[PDB]
């Protein structure tokens, strides 16, 4: 369903049914509050804790159907364009694609073979470089984040006398906002997420209707705006 | 098997990464479980204390080709000059250094008293510290053209006692086998100091074993405080 399609059954939903009608919403106030229910929904969906079922990303078919609009495969990129500090001497810093919001897979391929990175903990950390050894098992490798500046920069640890070729990531694409309608403006050009222009729903049309139900229930909680609304409908923010 | 292969039967037999409980391995510590069972196998081979086996070093065949890969032979002729020894006709002579077991054991004289006789090979007999004493004037059990006395002392010596002048000395025994390393480990760490990788030089029949004795320690080394 398309920009239009949603700002109509948003009215529809909102005000053009309810008895003692409230004041229509502007299509800014719209957008905002479709672009916060998407991002919140989007959120909801990934933690299986996030939402009633208990169902996370790839926990049932209607959960890989909704991310499979979002899902990106990229490479990152060899931070070797300027010196930095990196934590472990033996570790080779990378940089993550711009527009990640979620890291699912990670893979490195080596002379020595396809390696599944394996993101380990802080604690992780410590106990493992405890070890004697301090190497990841057979078919793996391991990784922490590094100091990150306008994106994530990447530190993959790989055994001994191996040399990474590529860096591919499976993560899941940022959302982009869902805006009505042209916000330029001669008084102020306003935006979402650095977008004035009509930009549409660029998820699966499975979840459109939850996201419109969404944005309402945001609607009415800020159009009651005591404490216990906005309390109450943020714990979904997660 | 290879080391590759190695590797994988243990993943395999570990059930490693399956969806019931299990244990996975560092390549080091695959390594270092190959490398014990390795050597506790041949060990227990060697004394006969096996069950599953129940043979000794040469007992049957199945032996013969399980560790045919450690028997080294050896000659010397150089006779370290100072040791304080428990007889005046005593000569020393240093031990390879990676002997694990000495299985065969004889020496060769040059002495002109045995006329006719000279460069006979003599049997060392390894002797007790007990029986020295009473052995040093035995005619059938001491040293004579025929049978040589020899007695373990510090620094990896033997102390032969002859009768005779000792020229020669030859040995044949178990070697230490290389250890089971199945990567180059990185600085600091080896097996056995070695640090790259090292394939079994046994043969492939005890590999199989070797590795279901290694899973059986694993096992253990991760359940023996649960």
């Amino acid at each position: 369903m398309n920009v239009n399609e949603f700002s109509n059954e948003f009215d529809v939903l909102y005000n053009n049914i309810m008895s003692n009608a409230a004041p229509g919403l502007n299509e800014y106030e719209k957008s905002v509050l479709l672009t916060k229910a998407q991002e919140e929904i989007v959120k909801n969906y990934f933690e299986p804790a996030g939402n009633k079922y208990g169902k996370g990303l790839d926990d049932s078919p209607k959960r890989q159907i909704d991310f499979s609009e979002l899902i990106k495969v990229g490479e990152g990129v060899l931070n070797t364009s300027a010196p930095t500090i990196t934590f472990d001497k033996r570790a080779k810093v990378y940089d993550l694609p711009a527009d990640l919001f979620l890291v699912i897979n990670e893979a490195v391929d080596t002379n020595a073979g396809t390696k599944q990175i394996v993101p380990i903990s802080y604690s992780d950390y410590t106990r493992l470089m405890s070890r004697p050894y301090k190497e990841p098992v057979k078919y793996q490798a391991w990784r922490i984040i590094t100091t990150s500046i306008n994106n994530i920069s990447v530190e993959l640890i790989v055994n001994s006398n191996e040399t990474i070729t590529d860096y591919k990531v499976r993560y899941i694409r940022r959302p982009a906002p869902i805006i009505t309608t042209n916000l330029s403006s001669e008084y102020g050009d306003v935006t979402i997420n650095g977008v004035s222009t009509v930009s549409e729903c660029e998820l699966n049309p499975i979840i459109h209707s939850e996201i419109l139900q969404r944005a309402v229930e945001l609607a009415k909680a800020a159009y009651q705006g005591d404490l216990q609304a906005s309390v109450e409908l943020g714990q979904r923010s997660e | 098997m290879t080391n590759k292969e190695f590797s994988d039967g243990f993943s395999t037999l570990l059930n490693s990464f399956g969806i019931t409980p299990n244990i996975t391995l560092d390549e080091y510590e695959k390594s270092t479980f190959l490398t014990n069972a390795q050597e506790q196998l041949i060990i227990d081979i060697y004394s006969g204390r096996n069950i599953i086996y129940g043979k000794s070093f040469e007992q049957t065949e199945e032996i013969r080709r399980y560790l045919s890969n450690l028997v080294e032979t050896y000659e010397t002729s150089t006779k370290v000059t100072g040791k304080l020894g428990l007889s005046k006709d005593s000569v020393f002579f240093e031990i390879p250094q990676d002997t694990w077991f000495i299985t065969y054991e004889v020496a060769f004289l040059k002495d002109s008293r045995l006329g006719c006789l000279d460069g006979i090979e003599a049997s060392v007999v390894p002797l007790p510290q007990d029986d020295l004493y009473r052995a040093k004037d035995n005619p059938f059990r001491g040293p004579s053209k025929d049978r040589v006395l020899r007695l373990d002392i510090k620094s990896d010596l033997a102390e032969l006692i002859s009768k005779y002048n000792v020229d020669k000395y030859l040995m044949r025994y178990i070697s230490q086998p290389t250890p089971i390393i199945l990567v180059d480990l990185p600085d600091g760490l080896s097996i056995n100091g070695v640090s790259t990788e090292s394939e079994c030089e046994l043969n492939p029949v005890v590999h199989r074993a070797i590795l279901e004795r290694a899973v059986q320690l694993a096992i253990i080394s991760k359940t023996q405080l649960t």
